[PDB]
Formats: structure tokens, C-alpha cells, sequence
């Protein structure tokens, strides 16, 4: 026990927190890998995910070798403090902190050959940049960027610790909305004006999951303009009972676009789902005017031919533009 | 209809299993009055110790997890999802009592009993993570909302037919089997049919639901 | 894993086999509600059509 | 995986057309070399088509235009000098990768077409 | 909402095997101001309710008429019931609100059932 | 190593950070440069909008000066607290932090002549008035104006390094709604009783997309009015089919109305 | 850009008018040239029009006065005297510029109107 | 700009007209010839909750009315020291104490009362 207080001291002893391991000389070599405990929230509203990680860094630094001591002594958090940490950050983040209960969630780890362990429960609020052009039928790409702020590639130099498997935990997520497909680990070096920064990049490909909008949104709509083709095939001279059911199929319509895109996220720009539920809109629109069109040419001023056109017409159309629709956007 | 475990787990954050070991008191977890706990739409059931040994890239860490048991109370979504669902498929079958010749009274009951089935169907989904599976409150807002559509079909197609129109022991296997010898211009008692054929196929789906979910769920 | 969710069945052939499956449910219990329409059909009718139905049933089932 | 055709080459106007996961890689922008020279950066373009920036040498006399309905990026010329001979080459770069001007930065080039004055 | 109706102060020591412990308590009692819901959540209940009556006076023969009121008071009562769901606190729980809301639906849906009873019985067969 | 250390405890004794460069001197004058990443979250109910930028100052402290080492310093937290740095702010600010994860986000680089570089990492919430008056037809003109807190431009004097070429990554931003058309730096002398403070403005022009509500507001209102002009041709003799018509054609149109309210 | 124009040089009521993006520049003031002294703060009124700020020496006689009908804003002078004679100029002035009583801070002006009486 | 006009010869009554709703907690003082004023109680807005003084304690009550003379005293178990002349008061809603009178503003005409 005096033994490890006194190599403890001396390691602490006559340190500079100020200068990285092997100021003058070669780039110091960060290898970095995290095990993310979960995915919480995928915003389409904020573009952006919140994100859960067990962030962990390994350097070498000769100023921390110790001998004599056959284990691997891992020290209390607030040594931290006291010793040289990379300057690592999340590029494109929002807002993230660091776990604070019951105390600080952090790591610092000496092995006798002078390699640093460094640990961090880390939440971050990363941003993803979406593309709901085939919104429900889409499918992202996020991701998480880390980079050094004040070195270069001159001076610090990041990989993927143990290639591909850095990078833990990915398989065990569930998402509620969405899947995950994929994950890739990728290392650059992006050039500035100032020099070459490292990076590294963690992305995920989500694919949403179409199993709520095929319950709550197509289904409904399918119906209703089925209805209204159930409206064709009623007499000509019952006027109120025709007039009552188009109508009342295009206020059936409107409720559930309103209802629909109030409970869905709200993204000011056109959507797939957009158009699905308005050319039905049209469809049950265009079967009133049908109605009217009778009325007026028979009735106003028994074959009925316009009802017969319709009632191959509209089916014919609508499989049509259905087809079309799940062709474009799958 | 749901029973959940909640899980609270906690360990060393740096120390692995060879430098620190948690242990359970005897029983250490202490609940208090369970009354003054705020569980609203759950009730508390029990609870559990546990410990484990997870092998993290660190090294191997003690991990111990207290689990919560709570079961959801299905009082709210009774009178909210349920009853009016079920009242208003009752509603649709009244359709098949009235007298065919009152067109204007049948389509309107028909599509405005669709428009509140519809409006009802959206409020099933509030108090659950928008989850792309289906669960069994909305399987039963679907089902209502089939036989609403399937009654509104059947009316039109009985207005439709109805006004708009004027060898071995057995005997041949195609006539034994088929019988299509007198079969037809029957439409016109099919009402007569759906006032037994509506309710009761309702009762037997019902049935089987309510089994399938309470009591070997 | 529970039908009403189809990305936690192992194989498609689970998944065509609960189809199949259900359909012989759906056409069973079709004959039992059947059952209640003898008071204005006639037996030589009814009896034919939950003969097919069974039938059906029996094919989806194996 | 994105990939870049450019048509075209006083009065002349390129087309880089892009096909692929566009979205991942928006900032889309034009280089030149001229013949023995290094490549040096002409102009940039966003996503939506309305952040265009050019180069000091190559400002008000050069326009580049957007659309996404055909993905397409369009360089629209103007007067000319002898100097603007060269092979002039489309690129496309993703959100969060660095700065304009340097050519490394981009991932995905185009085949460069020809042209002289 | 509210009115502090009676506030209480208490003092005492609270026993643990450890040992007491001493502990105040300050204690309010807050009465709920109704008139935001007799004017506004039951009133408009009971008056479609009392709507839902009309059809009893409108004649038998009137099918579209009775029928189109029956059903229309009942989408009505829905809408009531799904929008107020978002108006009212979101907890769920069976609240006194919801038994007069329910028992107004079934009284509307009674009245539409008696229409059929007594369409069926003295118009049709 | 030890001897830059002992360079910069040497720099650091004698300071004064209580006091500016050059205190009866003329005005230090310091440059401003942005690198903006992201114009996330336009809020219209709120009248502002998110902004994240990289945010250098770049000054010339005589007293900082060294020699004898070519190399540039990054001697960044402990000189966070014992440097003199500029007291320049957010005017229209609301609310802003620096980024803190895994470090402080900020960066001090010194020079053997004496220049000091100050950079951070800022988040900030600046508000924005928008005249709604032709929504969802209307162009806003947004705006982040710098300034410095006590001192007045006899003593600080702002200024955009490289011209227009200081803010950078314009191109950057994708909004959901709205387009940046144009960007605009400006700088000005702010004349308030104590005197003449510096200011400097970053203003952004956005255009609204009208895709959206013409799909979802606009032309189906206008097929609700068709289907109302509908009556006129169904025969006058019929009165529930025309009054059915019509009355829930404007049950349509409320509930139209109503609901485009209820998110808007 | 906003262009201002003045006019209605006892009580002479001035009217003052905006064309432009006046939204931009919210508040409008009134100043005074006097033949031999510099411009003066007379008042000033904001884009609601509800609040007003008048000099000392001016206070309780003058009401500014805002409708918008033309972006006109109204001065009311009333209870007029010889020492009141000056070039009169109504400006406009950005929502963060400062204080109201200094010219420097306001950037649109107009030509200025002569009243003598 | 609140007026406070009270009424009593027992049932004492005070109206209060003007903008009220700034003044909500108003209340009652008393004072004897050649002493100093006494607060006496004081009711809130709501008018759910009171405050009495030691030496009337049990005996007089306060309650509040909607419309303009919403604040009503009731005397019970009169004594010989109670002779004195009783003023209405009204109080801001930041303000200090309700004990002490100079936290009081818009006072109200005293009447007298002689046991
Ligand atoms: C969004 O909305 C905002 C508003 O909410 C818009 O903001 C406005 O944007 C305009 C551009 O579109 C800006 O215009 C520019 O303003 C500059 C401001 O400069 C001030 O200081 C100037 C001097 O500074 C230097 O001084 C000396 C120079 O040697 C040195 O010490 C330093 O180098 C200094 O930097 C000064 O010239 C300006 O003006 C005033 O000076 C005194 C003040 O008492 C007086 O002489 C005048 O009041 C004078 O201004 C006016 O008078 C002249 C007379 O000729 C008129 O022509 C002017 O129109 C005006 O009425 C500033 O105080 C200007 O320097 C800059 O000038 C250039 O452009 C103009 C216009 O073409 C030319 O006329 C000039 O010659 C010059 O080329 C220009 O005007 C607004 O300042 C800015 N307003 C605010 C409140 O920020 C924003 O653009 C919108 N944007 C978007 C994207 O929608
Ligand atoms: C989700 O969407 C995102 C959208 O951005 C998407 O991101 C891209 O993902 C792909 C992978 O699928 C990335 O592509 C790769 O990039 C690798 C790194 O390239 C850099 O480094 C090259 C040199 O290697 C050195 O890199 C560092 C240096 O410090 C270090 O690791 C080592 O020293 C290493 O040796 C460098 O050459 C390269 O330069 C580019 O540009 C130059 C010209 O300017 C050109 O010469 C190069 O060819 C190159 O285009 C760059 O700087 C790269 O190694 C990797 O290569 C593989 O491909 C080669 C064939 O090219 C194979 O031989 C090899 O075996 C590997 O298979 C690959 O090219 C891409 O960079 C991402 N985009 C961005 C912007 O970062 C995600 O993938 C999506 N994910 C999901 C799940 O959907
Ligand atoms: C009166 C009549 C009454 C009877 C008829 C009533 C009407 C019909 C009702 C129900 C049947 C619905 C049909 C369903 C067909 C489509 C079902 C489907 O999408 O299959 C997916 C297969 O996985 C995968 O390969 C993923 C890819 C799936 C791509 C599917 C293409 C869309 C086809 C569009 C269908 C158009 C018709 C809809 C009409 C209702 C399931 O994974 P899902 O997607 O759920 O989520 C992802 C998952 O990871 C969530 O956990
Ligand atoms: C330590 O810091 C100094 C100051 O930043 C660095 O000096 C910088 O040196 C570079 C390389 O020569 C200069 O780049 C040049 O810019 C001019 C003008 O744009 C251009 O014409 C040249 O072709 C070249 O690109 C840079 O301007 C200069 N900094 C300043 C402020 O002038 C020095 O390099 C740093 N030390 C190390 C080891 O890098
Ligand atoms: C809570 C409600 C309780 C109501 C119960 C009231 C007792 C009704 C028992 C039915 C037997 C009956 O009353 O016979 C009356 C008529 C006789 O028909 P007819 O041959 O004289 O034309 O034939 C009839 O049966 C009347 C028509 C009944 C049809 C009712 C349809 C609505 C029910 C839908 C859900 C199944
Ligand atoms: C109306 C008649 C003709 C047919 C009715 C068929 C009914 C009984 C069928 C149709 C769909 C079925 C459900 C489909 C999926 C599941 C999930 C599974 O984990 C439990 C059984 C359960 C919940 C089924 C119960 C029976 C069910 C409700
Ligand atoms: C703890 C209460 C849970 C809710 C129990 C159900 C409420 C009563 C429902 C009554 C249903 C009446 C239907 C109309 C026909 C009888
Ligand atoms: C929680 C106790 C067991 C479940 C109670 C369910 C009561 C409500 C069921 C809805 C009515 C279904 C039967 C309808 C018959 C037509
Ligand atoms: C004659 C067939 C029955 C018609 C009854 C009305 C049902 C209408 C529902 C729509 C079905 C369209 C099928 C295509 C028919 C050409
Ligand atoms: C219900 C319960 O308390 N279960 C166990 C208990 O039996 C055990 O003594 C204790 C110590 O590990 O952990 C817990
Ligand atoms: C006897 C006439 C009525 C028969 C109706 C069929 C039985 C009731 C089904 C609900
Ligand atoms: C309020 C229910 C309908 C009232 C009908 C009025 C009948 C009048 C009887 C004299
Ligand atoms: C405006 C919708 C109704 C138009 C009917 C036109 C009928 C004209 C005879 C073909
Ligand atoms: C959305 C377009 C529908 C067209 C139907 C004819
Ligand atoms: C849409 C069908 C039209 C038929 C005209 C004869």
C-alpha cells in the first residue's frame, strides 16, 4: 500500500498537464471505441437523435510507466484532472453532459506499460439531417462525427480500436419506429485552412418501419373510396341519399387527413403520404361531381350510361394510380 | 392488457469484479407504504433482487438489478375505446331493421356510423410510443370498423339487387358436392339473414378475443 | 414474439403457416356463426356450405 | 454512392448530373485544371440551390444553378478569358466534412470535360 | 382553479429503528372552482342529450329525418367525448367526468334504439 | 518542455488582466470570424432561432509577446481565466451556452508577436421578429448582432476579418421551410449617452416554401367550395339533398379551418 | 430600404410617410434643424404606436400619432411659438440601434420641411 | 384608484369600486380616541381564507361577496373597549404585512361605533 501511494505520487510528481505524450516527436495515437447503451429519441420535427454511449479512449503516455507493480491500477475519477486527456468532440451535437450521479461518470486507468484508459458515460443530442421526400417509405442516414478541436494530424492521430468491432451494443437497440440495418466506422482526415484534422465517423442507416401508417393511414382512405363506389351504384332519382353519402365520404376524408398529419410529426414540405391521402381526397371528390353531372343530364334536364362508365372507370383508375403510387415510391 | 418488469440496475463504474464486489443486504430493498407511491395507470405487483457478472470490453463488472413489477389497470380504455366501439357496432346492425324502401335514413346511418368509428379509432393511439406493430386495441378498432364497412356493403348491395333489377353410395361428384340445383334471386331476404349473421359472428369474434388476451395471454 | 408483430417470426414459413392457420380459424368459426342461419335457409344448403367451409379449413390446416 | 456525368463544353452551359444517395452528399461543386496547373476550386453549390460561392477569380462573370426534381447542378458561363482553358471537373461533398476550397475534402469526382477559349 | 379553503400545521417525531427523527408537516386543503365545468363540459352533454328526445315527437314515418338526428347526436357525443379527452388533464383514469359522458352516450344510444324498435314494429313488418 | 513552461509562467507574471492592451493607448482592434454550422429550429411561435457557430476573436497583446520560440502555443484553460479577453456579446441573444463535452470547447493560441487567437463553440438562441402579415408567402430578414459589453470604440474597436469573406459555411444550413437567399455582414458605431459602442450584424434573408400549404391548405379549401357550387345544378324540388349538401360542405370548411389553426 | 417623404409644413400638422420595408426599421422619430443649430431630438414613436417619447421642451404639446392607412405618422403640432421654427425631418431607425435621441443612430432621412410661424 | 365606502351603525359592510382586482387582500382596523389605529382582520381575494387578531378572536368574523361590497363584518360579544370608530382598508398584491397600517393604501372612512 505505501509502495502504490509512493509510484502514484511519483508518476503525479513533476507533471505537466500541458504537453501530449511525445510533445516533440511522431502524433500521439488515440484509439477510441464506444458501446452504445441505447438510442432514445429520433426527432423528424428537431432532425436530430438522442444518444446514450460508453465513450473510451486509449493512449500511450511514457510519464505514467510504472514497474514493479503487476496490476493494472485504477485510479479515482478526479485524476482525471491531473493528467493529460485528449481535446475530443462531437462535431455535429446539439447539446450533450457528461452522467453525474452518484458521482462522476468517468474512467482513468494506468497500466504499467504507460497506456491511459479514459471512460465516459456520455448523452449527446446529435443532429441528423433528414430527407422525408418518401416519408413513410424512407429510410436515414445518421451520424455521429468525432474530431479533435485545437490538434491537427500532426499532432494527434485517432483510429477505430479493433477495426469494425469497436463499435458494441448497436445490435441490441430497439427502436419503436424505426430498424436499424447498418453500421460503419469510417476515419478521415478533413483538410482546413489551418491543416488537417483528424475525424471519425459512426453512421447508422434507419429504415422506418411501415406497420402504424398501413394500419392508421391507407387502410381508412382505401375504404372510404370504396364507399364512394358504393355511392355509384344507387338510384339516380334518390338524390338525398347519394348526396349524403359523397358528402359525408369527403368529410370522413378531411377528419382523417386532420386528424392523421396533427397526431403525425409536422415537416412543412411535401411527403408521400401527402399524396396518397389527397389523390384519394380527389377520387371522392370526383365521385360527387359524377353524381352532379348525372343529376343534372338525366334528372334535372334507366340505362343511366354515366353510372355504367363509372363503375368500371373509377375502380380501373384508382388501381391504377394505387400501383402507380406503391411503384414510384418502392 | 399488458404486465411489465421494470429494471433498476447499478455497478462500479471503473472497478471491475476483482476490485470491487456489491453485495445484498438481507433484505436490503425496503418498500415503503405502498398506497403512498404515485402509480396511476399501473399497479405495483411485487418486486426482485438479482446480481450478474457482465463481461464489458473493460473488463468483467457486478451488476445489481432490482425489478419492479406492474401491471396496467384496463379501467380507462373500458369506457374510452371499448363501450363506444362495441355500442356503435350495435348502432350499425339497427341498418337491418329498418325498412329497405327508407334509402335516405339507411345510407346516412351507414356512413355516419363509419365517420364516428372513425373518429373514435383516433384516439386509440395516445398513450403508446407510436409503436409500428399492432396491438390489441387497435385490432379491435379495426375489427369494428370492418363490420361498420361490411354492413354499409351489404345494404348496398341488397338496394342494388332489390331496385335496380326485375356415383359410388353419393350421386354425381359435381351435383353430391355442388348444390347448384336451385341456386339465385333470393337477395331479397338478406336482411332477414344479416340480423342473425351480423350480431352473432360480432359475439363470436368478441369471444374468442377476449379469451385470447385474458386468460391464456 | 406474437403474430400481430411480423419482424420477430423466424422464417417466412412461420409466417405462412400462422396465415394458413388463420384462415382456418376464420373459416370455422364463419360455419359456427353459420350455425345460427338454419331458421331461414334451408338444411340441404347450409349443411353443403359448411361442408366446403370445413373443407377449405381442413386444406389451410395441413 | 453517388455518381457524376458532366455534359457540355462565349456563352456556354455545363450540366453535372448526379445519381445515388444525393442527399448524403449535398455541397456539389465545380473545379478547373487547367493543363500543367494544380486544381484549383471554381464554385460551390447547397442542397437547396440558393448559397452559391465562387471563387475571387472567377467572380461575376460565372453562375451555377440547382434542381433537384432532375438532379442536376447547371454552369452557366459568361465572357471568356484564354486563361479559363482547362478541364473542368464536378465534385460532390457531405454535410459535416470541412472546408470549400480544397479538393480532398471531396469524395465522388466527375470524368472532367474539355474546354477552350 | 382552486381555493385554499384550510391550511394545518403538524409537529411530531416520526419513529425508525434508528431513532426519532423529528418532522413538520404543512398541509393545504384545495378546493376545485367548478363553473369551467358545469357551464362548459356538462352543459353542452346534456343539452345534445336532451336533443337526442326530439326524435319522440318528430312522426314515425319520418325515417331520414329521426334517423339523420339519432346518429348525428351520437357523432356529436363522440366528438364531445374524443376532444375533451385532449382538454382535460392527460391522466388515465376513471373519473367522474367520464361516468356522465358515458352515461349520456348510452342514454343517446338508447334513444336511436328505440327508434329502430318502433320503426320495425308499426312501419315495416 | 520545460523550457516553454517556464516561458509561459514568465508571460504570465506582470499581467494585468484587470486592464486592456494599450489602457491610454489607441483602441485594440479586434477582428471577428464565424463559421456557422447550423439555423436549426426557425421557431415562428417563439420569434427566434437556434444558431451554432465557431466563433474566433483575433487581437494583438503586446504585453504576451515572446521570442525564442517558433513554435505557436495552444496554452488554452488556465489562460481562460488569467488573460484579459474581449467582452464581446450577443445583443439579441435569449439564451447560449458553450459546448462543454468531453472538454470546454474553447481554444487560446498564442504567437511569438503577440497576436492571440480566442475561439469557441457557441449554441445560441437569438431572436428573430417576423412580420406574419403574408404568411405562409413572407420573407423574413434575420439577425445576430455583436457587441462589446462595457467598452466603448475609443477603446475596442470591431472589425470583419477578411471582409465578406468572415463567415463561412453559409451553405451549410438546410432548414426545413425556409431558404437562405442572401447573407449580409454589416458593421456600425452604436451611439448610446455613455458613448459610441462597436457593433457588428450578421443578417440572413429566408424565404418561406409555399409547396406545403398549397397541398394542404389552399386548393382543397377551393374543391370544398366546388362541391358547394354543386348544388345549383341538383333540382330546386329536392331540399334534403340541397341542404344536406350545403350545410356539410361548411361543416367541412370549419373543421378545415379549425384544424389548420390548431397547427399553424 | 424605406423611403420617406414629408409634408404639411396655431397647429400645422405634419404628415409623414414610408415606402418600403418598414417593418425593418420599427421606430420613426422626429428632429429639427434650426437655422445655425444642429439637428435635435423632437420625438419618437414605435411600430405598435402605443408608446411615445417627446423631449423636454416639447412635452405636453405635441402628440405623434401612428395608422398605418399610408405608413403615415402623424406630429400634431399644437401650441406653437416663434422659438419653434425650424427644418423639421422625420427618420427611421433599425430595432437594435440604441437610443432615440441621438441622429447617428437612425439611417433613413427625409429632405426636411420648413416651418415658419 | 380604489374608493372604499362603509356602512354600519352589527354588520359592518365595505364597497369597493375602481380597479379592485389590484388591491385584492382588503381588510379591517380600528381605532379609539386618542390611540393609535389596530388592525383587526383581513380577507383575500378568493375568499376562502381569513386573518384575525389575537384580541377578536371567535368573536368577529369577515366574509367576502362578489359585485361591489364584497367584504362583510360581523361583531359578536361587544365590550366596553370596543367603542371606537372602524376603518376599511385595501392593500396592493406585493405589499408587506397585514398587521401594519402603512402598508395600506386608498383608505376608507372611518365609522363609528359606541358600545
Ligand atoms: C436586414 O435588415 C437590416 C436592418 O434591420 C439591414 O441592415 C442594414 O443593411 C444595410 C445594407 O443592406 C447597411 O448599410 C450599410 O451600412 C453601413 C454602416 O456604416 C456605418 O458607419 C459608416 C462608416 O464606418 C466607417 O467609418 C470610417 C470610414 O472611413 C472608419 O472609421 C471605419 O472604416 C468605419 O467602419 C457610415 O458611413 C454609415 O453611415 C452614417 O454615417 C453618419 C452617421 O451620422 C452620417 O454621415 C450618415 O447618417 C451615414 O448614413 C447615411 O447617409 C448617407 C449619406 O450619403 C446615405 O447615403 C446613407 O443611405 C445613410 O442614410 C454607418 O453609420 C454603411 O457604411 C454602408 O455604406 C455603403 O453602402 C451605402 C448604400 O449603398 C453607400 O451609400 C455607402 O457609400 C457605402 O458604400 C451601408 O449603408 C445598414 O447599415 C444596415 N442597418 C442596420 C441597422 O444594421 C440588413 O441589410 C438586412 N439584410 C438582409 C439580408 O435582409
Ligand atoms: C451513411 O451515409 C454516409 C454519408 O456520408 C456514408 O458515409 C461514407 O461511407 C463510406 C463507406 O461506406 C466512406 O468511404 C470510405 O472512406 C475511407 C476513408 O477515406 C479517406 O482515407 C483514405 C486513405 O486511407 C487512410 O485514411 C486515414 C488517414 O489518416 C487512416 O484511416 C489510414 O491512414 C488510411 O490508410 C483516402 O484515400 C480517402 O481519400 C478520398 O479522396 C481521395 C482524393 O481526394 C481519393 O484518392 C480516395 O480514393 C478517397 O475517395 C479519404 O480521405 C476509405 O478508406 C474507404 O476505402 C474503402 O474503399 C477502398 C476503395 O476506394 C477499398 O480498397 C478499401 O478496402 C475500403 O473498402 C472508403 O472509400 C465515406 O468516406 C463516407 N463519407 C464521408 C463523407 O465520410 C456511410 O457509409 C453510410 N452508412 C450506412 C450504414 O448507410
Ligand atoms: C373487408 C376486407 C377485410 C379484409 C382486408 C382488410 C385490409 C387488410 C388488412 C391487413 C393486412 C395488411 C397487409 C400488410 C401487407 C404489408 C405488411 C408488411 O409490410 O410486411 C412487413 C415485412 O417486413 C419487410 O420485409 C419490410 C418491407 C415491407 C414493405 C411492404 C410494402 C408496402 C405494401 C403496401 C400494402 C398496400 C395494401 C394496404 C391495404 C391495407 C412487415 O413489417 P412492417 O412493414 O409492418 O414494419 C417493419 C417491421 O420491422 C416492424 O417490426
Ligand atoms: C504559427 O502561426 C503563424 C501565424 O498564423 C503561421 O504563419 C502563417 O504561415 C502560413 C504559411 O506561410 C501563411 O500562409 C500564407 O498566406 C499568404 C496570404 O494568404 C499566402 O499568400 C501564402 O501563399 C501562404 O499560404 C500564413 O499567412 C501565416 N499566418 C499569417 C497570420 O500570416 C505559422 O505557419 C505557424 N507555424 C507553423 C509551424 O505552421
Ligand atoms: C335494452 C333494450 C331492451 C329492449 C328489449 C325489448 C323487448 C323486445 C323483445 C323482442 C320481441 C318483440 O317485442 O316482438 C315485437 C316484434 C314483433 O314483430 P311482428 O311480427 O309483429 O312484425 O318483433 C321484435 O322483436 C321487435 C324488433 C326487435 C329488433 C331490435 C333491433 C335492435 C337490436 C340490435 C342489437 C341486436
Ligand atoms: C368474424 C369471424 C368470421 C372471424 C374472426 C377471426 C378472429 C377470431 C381472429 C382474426 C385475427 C385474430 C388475431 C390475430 C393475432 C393474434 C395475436 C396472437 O398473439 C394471439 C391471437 C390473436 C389476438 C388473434 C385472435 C383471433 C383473431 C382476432
Ligand atoms: C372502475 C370502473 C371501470 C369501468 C367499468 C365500466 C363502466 C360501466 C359501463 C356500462 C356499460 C353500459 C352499456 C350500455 C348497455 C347496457
Ligand atoms: C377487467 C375485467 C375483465 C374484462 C372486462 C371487460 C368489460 C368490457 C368489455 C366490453 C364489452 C364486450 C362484450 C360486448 C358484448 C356485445
Ligand atoms: C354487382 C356487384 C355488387 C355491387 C354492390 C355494390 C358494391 C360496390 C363496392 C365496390 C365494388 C367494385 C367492384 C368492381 C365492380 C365492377
Ligand atoms: C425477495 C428477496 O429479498 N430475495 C433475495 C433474498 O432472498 C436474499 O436474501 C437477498 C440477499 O442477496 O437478496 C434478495
Ligand atoms: C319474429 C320476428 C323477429 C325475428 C328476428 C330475428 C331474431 C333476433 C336477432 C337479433
Ligand atoms: C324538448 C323536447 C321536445 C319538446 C316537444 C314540445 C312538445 C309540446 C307539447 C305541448
Ligand atoms: C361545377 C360542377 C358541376 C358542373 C356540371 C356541369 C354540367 C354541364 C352539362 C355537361
Ligand atoms: C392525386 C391525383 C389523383 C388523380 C385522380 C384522377
Ligand atoms: C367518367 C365516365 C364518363 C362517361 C361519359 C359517357
Amino acid at each position: 500500500m505505501s509502495f502504490v501511494k509512493e509510484t502514484v505520487d511519483k508518476l503525479l510528481k513533476g507533471y505537466d498537464i500541458r504537453l501530449r505524450p511525445d510533445f516533440g516527436g511522431p502524433p500521439v495515437c488515440v484509439g477510441m471505441n464506444i458501446d452504445i447503451a441505447s438510442i432514445d429519441m429520433v426527432s423528424e420535427v428537431n432532425m436530430d437523435y438522442t444518444l446514450t454511449m460508453y465513450f473510451q479512449q486509449y493512449w500511450r503516455d511514457k510519464r505514467l510507466a510504472y514497474s514493479g507493480i503487476p496490476l493494472n491500477l485504477t485510479l479515482d475519477n478526479r485524476v482525471a484532472d491531473q493528467l493529460w486527456v485528449p481535446d475530443t468532440y462531437f462535431l455535429n451535437d446539439k447539446k450533450s453532459f457528461v452522467h453525474g450521479v452518484t458521482v462522476k461518470n468517468r474512467m482513468i486507468r494506468l497500466h504499467p506499460d504507460g497506456t491511459v484508459l479514459y471512460g465516459l458515460r456520455i448523452t449527446t443530442t446529435a443532429a441528423c439531417m433528414m430527407d422525408l421526400r418518401r416519408y413513410p417509405l424512407d429510410e436515414q442516414n445518421c451520424t455521429l462525427e468525432i474530431e479533435s478541436y485545437g490538434y491537427t494530424t500532426d499532432d494527434i492521430e485517432f483510429y477505430w480500436r479493433g477495426g469494425d468491432k469497436a463499435v458494441t451494443g448497436v445490435e441490441r437497440i430497439e427502436l419503436p419506429q424505426f430498424s436499424i440495418v447498418e453500421h460503419r466506422l469510417v476515419s478521415r482526415n478533413v483538410v482546413f485552412a489551418t491543416g488537417a484534422y483528424p475525424r471519425l465517423s459512426l453512421s447508422f442507416r434507419l429504415k422506418r418501419n411501415i406497420g402504424y401508417f398501413i394500419l392508421q393511414t391507407y387502410m381508412p382512405s382505401i375504404l372510404i373510396t370504396i364507399l364512394s363506389w358504393v355511392s355509384f351504384w344507387i338510384n339516380y332519382d334518390a338524390s338525398a341519399a347519394r348526396v349524403a353519402l359523397g358528402i359525408t365520404t369527403v368529410l370522413t376524408m378531411t377528419t382523417i387527413n386532420t386528424h392523421l398529419r396533427e397526431t403525425l410529426p409536422k415537416i412543412p414540405y411535401v411527403k408521400a403520404i401527402d399524396m396518397y391521402l389527397m389523390g384519394c381526397f380527389v377520387f371522392v371528390f370526383l365521385a360527387l361531381l359524377e353524381y352532379a353531372f348525372v343529376n343534372y343530364i338525366f334528372f334535372g334536364r334507366d340505362v343511366n350510361a354515366i353510372d355504367r362508365w363509372s363503375r368500371i372507370v373509377f375502380p380501373f383508375t384508382f388501381s391504377l394510380f394505387n400501383l402507380v403510387y406503391w411503384l414510384y415510391y418502392v | 392488457m399488458d404486465e411489465h418488469s421494470c429494471p433498476l440496475e447499478f455497478s462500479s463504474y471503473g472497478y471491475p469484479r476483482e476490485e470491487i464486489v456489491y453485495q445484498w443486504k438481507r433484505s436490503s430493498v425496503e418498500v415503503g407504504d405502498t398506497r403512498s407511491w404515485r402509480l396511476y395507470q399501473f399497479s405495483f405487483v411485487g418486486l426482485r433482487n438479482t446480481t450478474e457478472v457482465v463481461k464489458t470490453t473493460s473488463g468483467d463488472y457486478v451488476v445489481m438489478s432490482v425489478y419492479f413489477d406492474l401491471s396496467r389497470r384496463m379501467g380507462y380504455f373500458t369506457i374510452q375505446t371499448y363501450i363506444p366501439c362495441t355500442l356503435i357496432v350495435v348502432l350499425s346492425w339497427v341498418s337491418f331493421w329498418i325498412n329497405k324502401d327508407a334509402v335516405p335514413a339507411r345510407t346516412s346511418l351507414g356512413i355516419t356510423t363509419v365517420l364516428t368509428m372513425t373518429t373514435l379509432s383516433t384516439i386509440a393511439r395516445k398513450s403508446l410510443p407510436k409503436v409500428s406493430y399492432v396491438t390489441a386495441m387497435d385490432l379491435f378498432v379495426s375489427v369494428c370498423f370492418i363490420f361498420v364497412f361490411s354492413a354499409l356493403v351489404e345494404y348496398g348491395t341488397l338496394h342494388y339487387f332489390v331496385s335496380n333489377r326485375k356415383c359410388l353410395d353419393g350421386k354425381d361428384c359435381a351435383s353430391f358436392f355442388c348444390c347448384f340445383e336451385d341456386c339465385h334471386i333470393r337477395i331479397a331476404k338478406m336482411d332477414s339473414y344479416a340480423r342473425i349473421f351480423f350480431p352473432t359472428a360480432f359475439c363470436l369474434f368478441n369471444l374468442v378475443y377476449w379469451v385470447s388476451y385474458l386468460y391464456l395471454g | 414474439g406474437s403474430f400481430t408483430d411480423f419482424s420477430t417470426i423466424p422464417s417466412s414459413a412461420f409466417k405462412a403457416a400462422a396465415f394458413f392457420v388463420l384462415l382456418s380459424m376464420v373459416l370455422i368459426l364463419g360455419c359456427i356463426t353459420c350455425f345460427s342461419l338454419f331458421f331461414f335457409c334451408n338444411t340441404a344448403t347450409v349443411y353443403k356450405i359448411c361442408a366446403w367451409m370445413q373443407l377449405l379449413a381442413a386444406l389451410c390446416l395441413v | 454512392q453517388v455518381q457524376l456525368v458532366e455534359s457540355g463544353g462565349g456563352s456556354l452551359r455545363l450540366s453535372c448530373a448526379a445519381s445515388g444517395h444525393t442527399f448524403n452528399y449535398p455541397i456539389m461543386g465545380w473545379f478547373r485544371q487547367a493543363p500543367g496547373k494544380e486544381r484549383e476550386f471554381v464554385g460551390a453549390i447547397s442542397w437547396s440551390g440558393g448559397s452559391t460561392s465562387y471563387a475571387d477569380s472567377v467572380k461575376d462573370r460565372f453562375t451555377i444553378s440547382r434542381d433537384n426534381a432532375k438532379n442536376t447542378v447547371y454552369l452557366e458561363m459568361n465572357n471568356l478569358k484564354p486563361e479559363d482553358t482547362a478541364v473542368y471537373y464536378c465534385a460532390a461533398k457531405g454535410r459535416y466534412s470541412g472546408g470549400l476550397y480544397y479538393p480532398t475534402n471531396y469524395d465522388y469526382w466527375g470524368q472532367g470535360t474539355q474546354v477552350t477559349v
